[PDB]
């Protein structure tokens, strides 16, 4: 049982590694793109106000 | 991937920098850490009533 | 098992580091941009009231 | 393992610090702005009632 649990902990490193890469991709690509989306929406609100 | 292990190494070194944590180096496989008198010792000899 | 668990804790620093950078980016960029969005919406409500 | 855990606790201060600044910004900027938004909506309801 301890050996089986050791393998589970050892294999768990893969999920943590891909999670870090997934989070890194979101910060580098998704977040800046969403900022551009919000800016365009902000301008549209002013035009609708006009 | 994506250099995940490289980031961990850099962070660990910087965070815990400035203090000594050298583990002791002791070889337990030597004869000092083993009982002398192997299978031929009188310890393993049969005790007579 | 202890050695495997030590690696998991050591690797977990990467997720915490990117989380701090992600949160820092949100405070520096996303939050001020959302404030501008809310201000424009506030003006539109008054115009619709008019 | 204890040394690795010590680094994790030490690094966790960064997330708490940015959280305090994020919460402080919300109280100073977001909350007063939302109050102005609600007031304008309240006036619009009366006009629609009229």
């Amino acid at each position: 049982a301890t050996k089986a649990e050791y393998a589970l902990t050892k294999l768990k490193l893969s999920n943590e590694s891909v999670t870090y890469c997934t989070a890194q991709y979101n910060l580098s690509s998704m977040l800046p793109q969403q900022l551009l989306m919000l800016k365009n929406q902000t301008t549209q609100v002013a035009e609708q106000t006009k | 991937s994506c250099g995940a292990e490289l980031e961990a190494n850099a962070l660990l070194t910087a965070l815990v920098a400035g203090e000594d944590f050298t583990l002791p180096d002791i070889d337990m496989s030597g004869s000092e850490y083993d009982i002398p008198g192997g299978i031929n010792s009188p310890i393993y000899a049969e005790i007579e009533k």
